[PDB]
């Protein structure tokens, strides 16, 4: 059933090791993977998503330094503490959530761009949760062992 | 050469001289499947008059109009100035999708220029007041679909369907 | 005459089982279970027919010759056996549910695919108008539910959604309104696509690492480490017992079959891992 | 007239001889035949419709004097039909079309036919797609030790079918067809079960090509023998020539007799049949004739669903 | 061809293939040939007649009718050298068994049938298949073999450099039945080496390849560990050492499990790290993936033995067999580990 | 009594068109129903030229065309070179029986004579290449055969048979 | 390379001359060294009506024709109904290939109409009456390959494989 997650990793991540550069948040990545994937299942996906989105930094700059993403190319995500290194993550679960179809691009770009939008997002995140947190388990174990292996 | 019109969803009734093909056929793109009314397609940036109700073309992401989409054209009248306009039916953002459509879509909004007289002023309405809603039931759905009247005397779905769904970005001006 | 009447029954794991076969297949398991042709665990006749005689022996030892003449003889072995028990095929198994739906509670279902259902009807079919005792309700419920081969069925539930064994979504949907349960055990049965109705299976069985330890230093002794692959708890297997037109059949299945719930099948039983249930189809 | 047995669980058709722990320090082993020998379905046959009173000297006999002239066993799966086909060891099951070009294919040159036939048993098999070996090894156990006992371990390779398979016989009489209808029988060695449907059918007979399939082992009357070794090639095409023995008569508890025979799927050229009629005397006659009811000589060939006997 | 030559002759053989080349011509490119060979001729001082017309024109058709064909000519000679080079190898792979404590039931030339120790049977494949080729380090009695040869004091005789070669390895009970044994081996030399097909590059493309493979079994389990890796098995002097190089690595990481420096659940570990491994694309992404895996198995402090790169993309194929396989070449190393510890 | 039509199925899609009308006939003998293409016939010492489609014949059943029998009078304006021959049904040697066998044949082939030119490299080829195959549903198995995709959900396994039911040696020059 | 033709060997000898060779080429096609009738075209598929000659072609591949690729030109009289085919000549079952052929022919092959006016049934016949055998010897097999009676001494080896060696599937229509 997961076999292409594995193949989702290459082009969802695009980049969370080499760009994360000065290896103080580029390291620390790992934390994400461990502990997260631990938060994620004993604690449950919302609870970690609320930590999540908590440290994001959702102006425009970590709302669009990471809508770039779906488009260009690796970005250097230096900016300040996991804030930028932090919504990187949160463009992580988001893009396996479109390149999944258990939420739809045209409700996300819709979504983070109205702030009218957020609240709901994450209100229909808070219904997907089973299923989501059921969903991306190989596919953050993916990103965890990457991680131990290379990050 | 596949067809269909959009038909937007205030309390304002003014989108019962724009429609041609109540039926015509034997498909829609919204219907009733008995858990809801589905396959509301929902543009966005675009807000609404009521005077001369249509669709006006605003620059805010969130100011977004609901509306109906059924296979019709407005009975060749209007459709002059109308958003006409073909579709790959995979770039629509359409709400409570249940069946999706055959990736060409001669749809067309009900159009309004831009106005650059007045300066928007959008808010956010939603409906209640059932007083504005029970014409609807005639007004809308008798107007157009297939199966109004024979799989809703449970009415009570297509009214608080209508109610938490259709909002819209007015000027309310 | 020649397999008159037939006697099909259920094997309830009431601990885990561990018929073992060697390493005989290509997964990293050492100790695996006697797989079928489609890599589902499956009980051989050989050691269903071999434990049943063994318990029977010990715990009937007055009605050794019965027993001889059913299952075979030790020597002078010029004398078939008039009973026989066609291969144990597993009929559905335990699954850890996340349900989403049903505002009814449930921790754990029984979980099938049609190929199994398949080969159960097969079984079934043979013996109800071939033979004369009467159970065509079971097959009826069976059809019924393999008419709708290739989509994920719920039976006798309200879920309409779960996460299976923590790792697999799946949409259910209820058969026509509502059926007897095949099961008696007041959990929801699901039939599965026979694609992910495997996977989730493959996942219910529990394959464990074991450890022989250096009895002074308590350390691991050098190579002392395997795996085993055990069909867990409240599994459900299906076999039938065949038996020949004969008196002592007539004593087999009055005295004998009718006093027997539990046996020990498969190996490992130190460790705790044979225990059975049978269950006749005949309440 | 067609009877389809179908089997309920993998099945076991011993090949080879002994099967029992003899020799102390070893394990024995047995290998399953891939298609059942006519022997075998005329015994069970036999076995549905015995009478007590009849033969008890040689088997064939008071077997025969139930039977019809049962026509030999190929393998159908969904309606679709397989055919044996064998070479030197190898034994590939194709279907009705891939039969066509194979008197044409033998005769292409050297390495146009060996690249033909050569396909033919690796890419057009489908056997290992509906039928593989499933090793079953087994033990006893002594009660003393509840261990196992010296060396009395086995293995015996089944007959695993990944999908539904049925083995496919004709036979003459209808009498005979409305008394095993839905019969549940021990088809096979060490105890595993098959069950009988019957359906009347029609298939056409008298044909003479140049060419057939075997499809059951045409046994050769042993004063034949040394004038069929020496000229091989004027009879059969491809195949296998193997000692076989008849089986295992029940009734008596002996083992049946060996004869040199012409293993099914191996493709005999149209001089083996006169050859037989013209080198065999009418005592032996008899008992061939015989030999051919249970199913023994039975051809087809590559064109149609030509049924045919040999010396009837 | 071009490489049979010894000499400046090499150059008239390697023009006349270009006058072969893309069907140039006949009775036309003769002449720049000819402009060499006459040349050859007046380069001395006693010949005799020259009958060019017919001679380069025969020597045209021999290449062309070789190439026509698409095979050497065989000659007398081509058969008494691959026969004595046959039977030489089979004197080096007699002492070669011996050096294992084996026994020798057939060792003729081409094929091989020993019986073995469960624990000396993959250093024998490793070395009866690199000496196969003339490739080794010991002298076997008298007979010292150097890098594609057989030097026997100063006499050098042929090998077989480019043919390969399969293995069969049945891990048996002394108490199995020796006819199934003897089958079960015989049945998989023959249908596996025709039935699998392993991803080799040539000319630097990834294809496919069928034979020179080693199987193993034991009860039930069965790997397949290719011997080449390279379709022109080798072609360099180079290449040598590349033969059964898949093999010493089993050999390091069952010295490594041995000794206490890795655990056998390394054996019931690398599943999980397979889904990531084969859906992986990049190498050195790859390399830390397997180094990790055994570093939770470990292998030593400050890991040392990670594997050798060339072993990943490696895909093994199979014709739709009851011989199940897995795709990939670690976890086939690792069921062959599997199956020589299991019979230990 | 009807006429049947034995059409070839080259890797072209020259086979469009073969009949005038959707159907016409009454009966047909060649079945599409849940789990194979049954009836299927495969003539012998023939050969199917790909372009310019056609039969080119070459004489050995190691060559051999494989055809469905459909009941269609080929075009109306041709059958010139088209065979019309007439066989017990018991001669009529088809794959996969499953029907009613008629016993009073008529057939028509498309088929041009071989009008020896080239050297005829007759060389075999698979069904394969999906987006070939695809494409062929509803104009090769619903333009004579409404029948399916009318009681039909079955379509991909009698596609799994037709991955492999057909199959010749074609002319290539 | 060279041409050769199209003759069936029934009971019938109507097959005398109209092969106008009697040496052709440094080619031969059945050569006979004192052991049978060598190099026997056979074909697949091609029903005969014996009498009024004229093979009408059947579809059935269990019927064969035991022919001879008969050397020569077809008497550049016909052909204007015939068939014909140039070969690449590894297609041609020819039993018990004697020589060694290079794969360069082309067969000028007789054909008739379908003959769609009766019921089609064929029947298998072989070579009867052996003095009838020896005189389809004398027409047919003397004058054109003219080493028989020119070495052979043995006449029991050469004429009586002809007895089954041939056989064939007969219309009578
Ligand atoms: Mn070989």
């Amino acid at each position: 059933l997961y076999e292409e997650d594995y193949k989702l990793a290459l082009e969802a991540f695009k980049k969370v090791f080499n760009a994360l550069t000065h290896y103080g948040a580029k390291q620390a990545f790992r934390s994400r993977a461990r502990d997260l994937v631990e938060e994620i299942y004993n604690s449950g996906f919302i609870p970690t998503f609320f930590y999540i989105i908590s440290k994001a930094e959702l102006n425009s700059d970590s709302l669009d330094s990471l809508i770039s993403l779906f488009s260009s190319d690796n970005a250097i995500l230096r900016g300040s503490d996991e804030n930028v290194s932090y919504s990187a993550y949160l463009f992580i679960i988001l893009y396996y959530l479109i390149k999944r179809g258990i939420i739809e691009q045209k409700f996300l770009i819709q979504a983070l761009r109205c702030e009218k939008t957020r609240l709901d997002l994450i209100d229909k995140l808070y219904n997907l949760a089973p299923i989501i947190s059921a969903k991306i388990r190989t596919y953050l174990l993916a990103i965890k062992r990457l991680s131990e292996a290379l990050i | 050469s596949t067809q269909r019109e959009y038909v937007f969803i205030p309390i304002t009734n003014s989108i019962t001289i724009d429609v041609k093909i109540t039926i015509g056929g034997s498909d829609h793109i919204t219907n009733i499947d008995e858990r809801g009314i589905h396959n509301v397609l929902v543009i966005t940036g675009y807000a609404v008059d009521e005077k001369n109700g249509r669709l006006v073309p605003t620059l805010d992401p969130c100011d977004y109009v609901k509306g109906i989409l059924v296979a019709g054209t407005p009975q060749q009248a209007q459709s002059n100035d109308f958003l006409t306009l073909k579709l790959p039916a995979n770039k629509l953002y359409l709400i409570r999708k249940k069946g999706n459509i055959s990736d060409d879509l001669k749809i067309y909004i009900p159009y309004s220029s831009p106005d650059a007289r007045n300066s928007m002023k959008t808010k956010p309405v939603s409906i209640s007041d059932d007083t504005i809603v029970n014409n609807i039931i005639k007004e809308v759905f008798d107007k157009i679909y297939n199966i109004t009247q024979k799989e809703k005397v449970k009415i009570e779905k297509v009214k608080e369907d209508i109610k938490e769904l259709f909002s819209y970005y007015a000027l309310e001006q | 005459p020649y397999y008159a009447f037939a006697e099909p029954f259920f094997i309830h794991a009431i601990t885990h089982l561990h018929v073992g076969s060697g390493s005989s297949v290509e997964e990293e398991i050492a100790l695996p279970f006697q797989r079928d042709e489609l890599g589902y665990p499956t009980i051989y006749a050989s050691s269903l027919k071999g434990a049943i005689k063994s318990f029977l022996l010990k715990e009937f030892p007055d009605k050794r010759d019965v027993i001889y003449k059913v299952l075979g003889e030790d020597e002078n072995p010029e004398e078939a056996s008039l009973g026989t028990f066609l291969d144990a095929i597993l009929f559905a198994i335990p699954s850890r549910i996340i349900e989403i739906d049903s505002a009814k509670p449930y921790v754990w279902v029984y979980v099938t695919t049609y190929e199994l259902l398949k080969k159960v009807k097969l079984y079934l079919d043979s013996i109800s108008q071939l033979s004369n005792a009467s159970f065509s309700n079971l097959k009826n419920k069976i059809d019924t539910i393999l008419a709708k081969e290739g989509k994920n069925i719920t039976l006798d539930s309200d879920l309409k959604s779960a996460i299976l064994n923590e790792d697999f979504y799946v949409e259910l949907e209820a058969l026509n309104n509502k059926i007897p349960s095949i099961i008696n055990a007041g959990v929801p049965l699901l039939v599965l696509e026979d694609s992910i109705g495997r996977e989730v299976i493959n996942r219910s069985l529990i394959r464990v690492r074991r450890i022989r330890i250096d009895r002074d230093k308590k350390v691991v002794e050098t190579g002392g480490l395997w795996s085993e692959e055990y069909v867990p708890m409240k599994t459900i297997f299906f076999s039938v017992l065949l038996g020949k037109e004969s008196k002592e059949s007539a004593i087999f299945a009055s005295c004998i079959l009718r006093n027997l719930r539990y046996v020990i099948l498969g190996g490992k039983e130190t460790i705790g891992k044979g225990i059975v249930e049978l269950r006749w189809v005949k309440d | 007239k067609r009877v389809l047995i179908k089997p309920l669980e993998p099945l076991m058709f011993r090949s080879q001889g002994e099967f029992e722990p003899l020799i102390t320090g070893s394990h024995t082993a047995a290998q399953s035949l891939i298609i059942p020998r006519p022997s075998t379905i005329a015994g069970m046959l036999g076995y549905i419709l015995f009478n007590k009173s009849s033969g008890t000297g040689d088997w064939l006999s008071d077997l025969t004097n139930l039977l019809a002239t049962i026509y030999g066993t190929f393998i159908e799966t969904n309606g679709e039909y397989l055919f044996p086909l064998r070479m030197g060891n190898h034994l590939a099951l194709v279907d009705q079309q891939h039969l066509i070009n194979l008197p044409t294919l033998l005769e292409k040159e050297y390495e146009r036919r060996e690249k033909g036939i050569y396909e033919l048993f690796y890419d057009k098999n489908k056997l290992f797609q509906i039928i593989n070996h499933q090793d079953r090894i087994g033990i006893s156990i002594d009660k003393s030790t509840r261990t196992v006992k010296e060396h009395y371990l086995y293995s015996a390779r089944y007959l695993a079918f990944k999908k539904e398979v049925n083995y496919v016989i004709f036979i003459d009489n209808d009498a005979i067809s409305d008394k095993i209808n839905g019969k549940i029988v021990n088809f096979g060695g060490e105890n595993r079960i098959a069950k009988l449907e019957v359906d009347d059918y029609k298939v056409d007979t008298s044909i003479e090509e140049e060419y057939y399939l075997a499809l059951s082992p045409i046994l050769i009357p042993d004063e034949a023998l040394d004038n069929f070794l020496d000229n091989i090639s004027d009879y059969v095409a491809m195949g296998k020539v193997d000692k076989i023995s008849l089986g295992f008569d029940i009734a008596n508890t002996k083992r049946k007799e060996m004869l040199t025979a012409i293993l099914e799927g191996s493709i005999v050229k149209r001089s083996i049949i006169d050859f037989i009629k013209n080198e065999i005397k009418n005592d032996l006659r008899y008992r061939f004739s015989k030999y051919e009811k249970i199913g023994y000589n039975t051809l087809m060939s590559l064109c149609k669903l030509a049924l045919r006997k040999i010396l009837s | 061809l071009v490489n049979a030559g010894s000499g400046s002759i090499v150059d008239y053989v390697k023009t006349v293939l270009k006058c072969i080349r893309e069907n140039l011509n006949k009775c036309s490119c003769a002449e720049k040939i000819y402009s060499n060979e006459v040349a050859k001729v007046m380069f001395r001082v006693n010949v005799e007649k020259a009958n060019v017309e017919e001679e380069v024109k025969n020597s045209l058709e021999y290449f062309e009718t070789i190439l026509n064909e698409g095979r050497i000519i065989v000659t007398p000679a081509w058969h008494v050298s691959i026969s004595s080079a046959l039977n030489r190898g089979l004197l080096v792979e007699l002492e070669l068994v011996n050096k294992h404590k084996g026994f020798v039931i057939y060792a003729g030339g081409d094929d091989l049938l020993a019986m073995l120790p469960v624990d000396e049977v993959l250093d024998f494949i490793k070395e009866s298949r690199r000496a196969f080729a003339g490739f080794g380090t010991e002298k076997l009695g008298n007979m010292c073999l150097e890098n594609g040869f057989v030097r026997i004091n100063n006499a050098y005789y042929p090998s077989l450099p480019i043919v390969g070669r399969s293995y069969s390895v049945i891990i048996a009970h002394y108490a199995d039945p020796l006819f199934f044994v003897i089958n079960d081996s015989y049945n998989l030399l023959e249908e596996g080496k025709e039935i699998i097909r392993y991803r080799v590059m040539y000319n630097g493309e990834y294809k496919d390849a069928k034979k020179d493979v080693a199987i193993f079994r034991y009860q039930g389990l069965t790997s397949v560990i290719p011997l080449s890796l390279k379709r022109p098995i080798v072609s360099s002097v180079s290449d040598f050492n590349e033969i059964a190089s898949i093999i010493d690595v089993i050999l390091e990481l069952k010295k490594r499990i041995d000794e206490g420096r890795i655990s056998v659940s390394l054996l019931y570990d690398y599943e999980k790290y397979k889904h990531l491994i084969v859906a992986s694309d990049e190498k050195y992404l790859t390399e830390f993936l397997v180094k990790d895996w055994i570093k939770r198995n470990s292998l030593r402090k400050h890991v040392e033995f990670t594997i050798d790169e060339k072993l990943y993309g490696v895909r093994l194929t199979i014709e739709n067999y009851p011989i199940k396989i897995p795709n990939d070449l670690i976890s086939n190393i690792v069921y062959t580990l599997r199956i020589i510890y299991g019979g230990e």
